[PDB]
DNA sequence: GCTTGACAAAAGTGTTAAATTGTGCTATACT
DNA sequence: AGCACAATTTAACACTTTTGTCAAGC
DNA sequence: AGCACAATTTAACACTTT
DNA sequence: AAAGTGTTAAATTGTGCTATAC
């Protein structure tokens, strides 16, 4: 059977959701919402960047200049060693 | 050799939640044998007229619509299939003479 | 009531579904036979795969895919209709198929006994006549108009019946003026005669056709108003011709119909009470085959009657349909399709329901709807149970589609398949080779099998340590075996136990638990003690090795199951981790004594001392470290540090015989000194030639009086000191050691004389084939035993091929007969004797003739052996399923009944000498009553263990009977108690109350089964016993005291009992030949005083009579006595707690005489407590007690009426157990454990009783206090 | 820190042609 | 088999709207 | 294939018409 | 004396089982 549950992926699952919140705690209050929302970690249906400006009060290309900004930031080697072994 | 197969479908990983859904309302049906069944909908949905129920029989809403018999017909229903092939004089000309052979026959 | 059903199980309940219940389960009607896309591989709707139905292929997602996520959950989507919801559900929705037309269940008309048959009243031959549209039946016939309207219709059938004698009497006169035509103008000139006469013959010929046609006619015409007349329901009607004419004509009074239509409105019109008063008075008033029938009927009458059911329930108007996930559609991969065979009956059964749908739409003569109609009905048929009623359906290759009932039944079916025993994870399995230098505990593993088996541990460990950086790089780093995971793998193994299992699994010894240790290679190490509990030997056998988990497996694996705390056996007692082949011959040629050896005990005093003592075992060893000494020499060394004797102890100190350091001086050899030394300090000295007997008299000693950690220990240097000697015993097989008998040559020509003279008598004529066939049997059996006794007198006692059989290591002599002198008689295929024989050895050699008929008994074992352990296993599975029941329940029940012992009887004069199975059925027992002896005092007092020395002081007190405390008399109501089971014979003291001693007791009566070879004597005459059936060779037992006549007569017998009170005489007539008459007292014959229960001839009394004649008390005896017998006659010591565990298990019940008036049908087998209580409240309200008498019923019969339903559906007959269940609507209660080992609860036995499982621990206060 | 203008790709949306599926009919005589 | 015809589903294209991205600027 | 077992028939019976 | 007629035994069919792991 094919399509059944694989045991030891689940867990992994599991501890990268955790490595992702660990991760994401280290970075400031807004970005780490604006990733978030971006890619639905917290509600699991993405968002744009007309929806994340409606609820921060500005246009698309502040919030992309600030995803592009954290971006940058997650691609910092203290921030990409702990999570490239989960891919 | 191992070989795998599946039924054809999807495992996905969200974790369960229960508490932010996005909101339904019922809507009740009713069969024609009197039954009663209560469907779940999207707000955002054209609750329909008709549905077909879990008995298996097709049930209108409990409202007052009456939205279509849609004028829908037999088919073919034999005469028709006589009809077309052989007319009306041909037949009335026909019947009366087998009403006819009912009279003869009764007496001799 | 909970249809979740998640941990809270009260009950479990079965039932007849009615049609209201089916589309109540349901979540909507399939309608298309069709399954799915052939392009799209999408599910069609409506279909037999149909997501609306049944549920969502993917998770979360509609059909057409408006709605894809968890925000969206319980609604429906508006445009397909397919609830978004998990997946899982599409494997456990149901669904339904609404039938045209009305179909019966195929297990309520086509078991044994029929229930629709027998609810009827219609014979199944009728039955199958109606259902299968071949009969019409009268269904109702009103009784008012027929009674009323009779005279008219008689009436106007008198005009008919004249209207056809006018008709023909008009034809006659016809005829009669044409004979008259004929014989007028044929005659009215001149004419031959002949032809006059032929004329007036042909005349008469049409006369009579005339009168004859009307004849038949009128019988018709009669035929019709006879069947009218007699009219009533349940009739047939099988004319076909017949009913249409009492249609059209009297069509008013009645209606009949075809098929489950019928037998519904036949249902309808049934009123229970009038059938079941009606049976209730026949049986109670008639007798004969009637009332024999009639309990028949009113079993299933009363069924219906008392539960809630309602018979409307055997003729189905919806179908049920198995979730989709159940019988699924996997594409293999090449884009190959696998169906799961439930598919092509739900598409037959949909497709001709909707042709049937169409056809009666589009309106249709009679002939194409009940042809549609029957085809319908098999179809249901073939889906329910294939292959019962007809021939079954095939598919592709003529094979038999796999129906519903086909997934149930069988060794296959989802009962002994996948509920009782299952596949596990985390288990390996691998060849075994022997481990000598391991401990008891200890067993070694391979690391490969070791790290895949450990791979989570190690995978924590390895991150807990600072080797990966995740749980993914550690399955990499053990996936890839990167080197530094055996050093974390040797941590997480500590202590850490492991089940060893190999199969089969005979006793309860065959899996026990091990502390691992990783050993290089491939093979598991075993420990060469163990190898006798799992019966393994080390050419090429496989062991699965198994990992508890939790902290509950782990603490029973440490403390239940290790190998060291089960030493002894718990069949018999004997010590199953004693030493065995090499072992006993080492301690044999360490401990043995040569006579004249080197350094022996000189003394020859009178010009030099004596040269044969020594100051210390350490300067006996420092002298054989020379040539000086042998280790079987006779010395006297000077001991101080080994206890004496108790002989030897008591005259050297007496008051306090201590050994830590006080010296004396024994006359021993260096041997027994070095054997000594392993047992343990305050051992006495033991100075004996070490047999096997011996050594498991020590070890039997060491287990009854040390504790359990001495015993093992013990075991592992005896073991240790056995290899050691057995490799310099100097024990090797050379065939110069074959010694043959210098003397053969003589024997066999003495005896070849005698044969000779034999064989001359009979070719001369004197006696027949068969007796020279015995007399040259008898010849060379003596031969056979004369050059047996040559061949033991020469031998030496010395040589290597007689050791191994002196020392009770391995064989026997008979062997060694077969090696170095004679093969002797050899066997026939039919199982005669050869009378040439064999008189070649296998040393010698054989000829090839010799080695020809050699050939047919040693085929005939290795066939009878294979046959023997498939037998062997079915009697074991119904011993377990007759007596899991019985387990201990509470200490004490303080009953005061009890059986008595033989004990060792008188002698003649003679004092006392013992009986020779006093361990086998006194030992391990409780006392009843306190032993007294001649006036005396108690000597023995109530309650104790019945062990070796109140056995020998009971015998020294003179008292040769003892009333003993066992099972069969205990008292409490479910299970036994542990003082009236007594000594668990494993443990060696009294028994847990918790311990499943019905298992245990199946067990030791299923494992030696397989050496049982064989009126019947081997495991035929077991299989018989516990079956309780009726032996072949039925020998006739007296009825009562008196004198017996015997009489010859019409070469069989007769044999008439005549008593002395008197009374009526007893009379037993035919008793063949064959079947000698029996001794006891000169013999049996006439002129003889009968006892009351005495055997008439030789054979086997069959356990009813005895029942009957003897009462239960007499039949146990019989019962433990017959298959003890059978059990020592091949050397298997088997206690008799254990077969009479087996034997309270078979008269349990009673069988009811008169009823009374409380609920109890006659015949019928009643459990003898609830008997008990329905007489106990049967004093109030009105006293007419039930009457029944005991009943003894075999393990089938009994292990198959039981109260559970889920337990015994597990074992034989499912569908006649899951059908009757189902009828009287019997509930479950879970309380064996072979249904909690199915439902995956805890089992009632052992550690899963409430008062053990429900242990609250906490730090006592000190503690939690000085922390 | 944040907004505006401008441009370009991506996604819906409507219509329309094609491909795909469902259903009726074929008359020497035939049992 | 084989063909004819209606009903239905799909895919393809044109056109509009959304969503995203670049350079400038206070 | 057989071994056992329980349900379902030929036939073997006295009893009552004809 | 024939002719059924129902009740009582030997023949007659069907059902269920037949070890364990790789
Ligand atoms: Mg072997
Ligand atoms: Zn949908
Ligand atoms: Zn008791």
């Amino acid at each position: 059977d094919s399509e059944a549950v694989v045991a030891v992926d689940a867990v992994s699952f599991t501890l990268l959701q955790d490595q992702l919140q660990s991760v994401l705690d280290t970075l400031s209050e807004r970005e780490a919402g604006v990733v978030r929302l971006r890619f639905g970690l917290t509600d699991g249906q993405p968002r744009t960047l007309d929806e994340i400006g409606q609820v921060y009060g500005v246009t698309r290309e502040r919030i992309r200049q600030i995803e592009s900004k954290t971006m940058s930031k997650l691609r910092h080697p203290s921030r990409s060693q702990v999570l490239r072994d989960y891919l | 050799r191992v070989l795998r197969g599946s039924r054809l479908g999807a495992v996905s990983y969200e974790t369960d939640r229960n508490h932010d859904l996005a909101p339904r309302q019922i809507a009740r049906y009713r069969t024609d044998n009197g039954e009663e069944f209560e469907v779940p909908f999207a707000d955002d949905a054209e609750i329909p007229g008709t549905w077909l129920c879990r008995n298996g029989m097709e049930g209108t809403l409990i409202e007052g619509d009456l939205p279509e018999p849609k004028k829908v017909k037999p088919p073919r229903t034999h005469w028709d299939m006589l009809l077309e092939r052989r007319s009306i004089e041909e037949l009335e000309e026909l019947l009366k003479e087998r009403l006819e052979l009912i009279r003869s026959r009764r007496r001799g | 009531g909970a249809m979740l059903d998640v941990n809270f199980f009260d009950e479990l309940r079965i039932g007849l579904a009615t049609a209201e219940d089916i589309r109540q389960w349901s979540y909507g009607e399939v309608k298309k036979p069709e399954t799915i896309n052939y392009r799209t591989l999408k599910p069609e709707k409506d279909g037999l795969f149909c997501e609306k139905i049944f549920g969502p292929t993917r998770d979360w997602e509609c059909y057409c895919g408006k709605y894809k996520r968890v925000r969206f959950k319980g609604i429906i989507c508006e445009r397909c209709g397919v609830e978004v919801t998990r997946a899982k559900v599409r494997r456990e929705r149901m669904g339904h198929i609404e039938l045209a037309a009305p179909v019966t269940h195929i297990w309520y008309f086509k078991g044994v006994p029929s229930r629709l048959g027998y609810l009827l009243d219609l014979a199944p031959k009728d039955l199958e006549k109606i259902i299968y549209f071949a009969a019409y039946v009268i269904t109702s016939v009103d009784e008012e108009m027929r009674h009323n309207e009779l005279s008219t219709l008689e009436a106007e059938m008198a005009v008919e019946r004249k209207a056809v004698e006018d008709q023909r009497d008009g034809e006659l006169e016809a005829r009669a003026q044409k004979l008259e035509a004929d014989l007028a103008e044929l005659e009215a000139e001149g004419a031959k005669a002949d032809a006059r006469r032929k004329v007036r013959d042909g005349g008469e010929r049409e006369m009579r056709q005339i009168r004859d046609r009307a004849q038949r006619e009128l019988d018709r015409l009669e035929d019709i108003w006879s069947t009218f007349t007699k009219l009533a329901p349940k009739q047939l009607i099988v004319d076909e011709n017949l009913y249409r004419e009492l249609v059209d004509r009297y069509g008013e009074y009645f209606t009949g119909a075809m098929g489950a239509e019928s037998i519904q409105k036949l249902i309808e019109n049934f009123d229970i009470d009038a059938e079941a008063e009606s049976l209730r008075d026949v049986i109670r008033n008639g007798k004969g085959q009637k009332k024999l029938r009639a309990l028949k009927r009113l079993k299933v009458v009363a069924a219906f009657q008392q539960s809630g059911n309602s018979p409307m329930g055997m003729v189905l108007d919806a179908v049920p349909v198995i979730p989709p996930e159940l019988r699924p559609m996997v594409q293999l991969d090449g884009g190959r399709f696998a169906t799961s065979d439930l598919n092509d009956l739900y598409r037959r059964v949909i497709n001709r329901n909707n042709r049937l749908k169409r056809l009666i739409d589009l309106g249709a003569p009679e002939i194409i709807v009940n042809n549609e109609k029957r085809m319908l009905q098999e179809s249901v048929d073939a889906l329910f149970d294939n292959g019962r009623r007809g021939r079954p359906v095939t598919g592709p290759g003529n094979r038999p589609l796999k129906s519903l009932s086909d997934l149930l039944k069988g060794k296959q079916g989802r009962f002994r398949q996948n509920l009782l025993g299952k596949r596990v994870d985390y288990s390996g399995r691998s060849v075994i080779v022997v481990g000598p230098q391991l401990k008891l505990h200890q067993c070694g593993l391979p690391k490969l099998m070791a790290l895949e088996l450990f791979k989570p541990f190690v995978m924590k460990r390895l991150v807990d340590l600072n080797h990966a950086q995740n749980i993914k790089s550690a399955k990499r780093m053990v996936e890839r075996q990167r080197p530094q995971v055996w050093d974390v793998l040797e941590e997480v193994i500590a202590e850490h136990p492991v089940l060893l299992n190999r199969a089969p699994t005979l006793h309860r010894l065959g899996i026990q638990a091990f502390e691992p240790m990783l050993v290089e290679g491939k093979a598991i190490q075993l420990h060469p003690l163990v190898c006798e509990a799992f019966n393994a030997d080390f050419d090429g056998d496989q062991m699965a090795v198994h990992l508890p988990l939790s902290a509950e497996a782990q603490a029973e694996a440490r403390i239940l199951m290790l190998s060291s705390n089960n030493i002894l056996s718990p069949a018999s007692g004997r010590p199953l981790a004693m030493p065995r082949l090499d072992m006993v011959t080492g301690l044999y040629y360490l401990t043995t004594e040569v006579p004249g050896d080197t350094g022996e005990y000189q003394p020859a005093s009178g010009d030099h001392p004596e040269t044969g003592v020594y100051s210390s075992p350490a300067e006996a060893i420092m002298a054989a470290d020379r040539g000086v000494l042998s280790v079987r020499a006779k010395i006297k060394v000077r001991l101080t540090q080994l206890r004496p004797p108790v002989e030897i102890e008591a005259e050297l100190f007496g008051h306090s015989g201590w050994q830590p350091g006080d010296a004396w001086m024994a006359e021993t050899t260096l041997g027994r000194v070095m054997f000594n030394e392993l047992l343990p300090l305050g051992y006495p000295f033991v100075n004996k030639q070490m047999h096997k007997k011996v050594q498991a008299a020590i070890i039997n000693d060491l287990a009854e009086r040390y504790p359990m950690i001495v015993v093992a220990q013990t075991v592992d240097k005896l073991k240790d000191a056995g290899f050691y000697w057995a490799t310099r015993s100097g024990v090797t097989v050379s065939m110069a050691d074959v010694l043959v008998p210098p003397r053969k040559k003589e024997i066999l020509d003495h005896y070849e004389e005698r044969a000779d003279k034999v064989e001359k008598q009979f070719q001369r004529g004197a006696l027949n084939h068969d007796e020279r066939n015995e007399a040259l049997v008898e010849i060379w059996k003596e031969a056979t035993d004369e050059v047996g006794q040559a061949l033991r007198e020469h031998y030496p006692d010395d040589n290597p091929i007689i050791t191994i059989v002196d020392s009770g290591a391995t064989g026997n002599f008979t062997q060694t007969r077969t090696l170095a002198g004679m093969k002797g008689l050899v066997t026939n295929p039919k199982g005669e004797f050869i009378p040439r024989p064999v008189k070649s050895s296998f040393r010698e050699g054989l000829t090839v003739l010799e080695y020809f008929i050699n050939t047919h008994g040693a085929r005939k074992g290795l066939a009878d052996t294979a046959l023997r352990t498939a037998d062997s296993g079915y009697l074991t599975r119904r011993l377990v399923d007759v007596s899991q029941d019985v387990i201990v329940r509470e200490h004490d029940c303080q009953t005061e009944r009890g059986i008595v012992v033989e004990l060792a009887e008188r002698a003649p004069d003679g004092t006392l000498i013992r009986d020779p199975y006093i361990e086998t059925s006194a030992y391990a027992r409780t006392l009843g009553t306190d032993a007294v002896d001649e006036a005396g005092n108690v000597i023995v007092e109530r309650g104790q263990d019945l062990g070796d020395p109140e056995i020998d002081a009971l015998l020294a007190a003179g008292i040769t009977q003892v009333k003993v405390r066992s099972v069969l008399t205990c008292a409490t109501s479910t299970g036994v108690c542990a003082t009236c089971y007594g000594r668990s014979m494993a443990t060696g003291k009294l028994v847990d109350i918790g311990e499943a001693v019905g298992i245990v007791a199946a067990q030791s009566i299923g494992e030696p089964g397989t050496q049982l070879t064989m009126i019947t004597g081997g495991l035929p005459r077991v299989q018989e016993l516990f079956e309780a059936r009726v032996p072949r060779g039925k020998a006739p037992i007296a009825d009562v005291t008196g004198r017996v006549r015997l009489e010859d007569g019409e070469r069989f017998y007769k044999i008439t009992i005549v008593p002395d009170d008197g009374g009526e005489e007893v009379v037993y007539d035919k008793i063949s030949k064959r079947q000698r008459l029996r001794v006891f007292k000169r013999v049996l014959s006439d002129g003889d005083h009968v006892e009351v229960g005495q055997q008439l001839m030789e054979g086997s009394a069959d356990p009813h009579e005895v029942l009957r004649v003897q009462g239960p008390r007499e039949v146990q005896i019989h019962l433990v006595r017959e298959v003890q017998e059978v059990y020592r006659a091949q050397g298997v010591s088997i206690h008799d707690k254990h077969i009479e565990v087996i034997v309270r298990q078979m008269l349990r019940r009673v069988t009811i005489i008169d009823s009374g008036s409380t609920e109890f049908l006659p015949g019928s087998l009643i459990d003898r407590a609830e008997f008990e209580a329905e007489n106990r409240r049967v004093v109030a309200e009105g006293g007419e007690p039930a009457a029944g008498r005991p009943v003894l019923m075999g393990i089938t019969k009994a292990s198959l009426a039981t109260d559970s339903w889920l337990s015994a559906a597990s074992f034989q007959e499912t569908t006649r157990v899951l059908t009757d269940a189902a009828i009287n609507c019997r509930s479950d209660k879970l309380n064996g454990l072979k249904e909690n080992v199915i439902i995956g609860k805890l089992i009632p036995a052992g550690t899963g009783i409430n008062r053990y499982r429900n242990i609250a621990v906490q730090p006592t206060e000190e503690a939690r206090a000085a922390a």
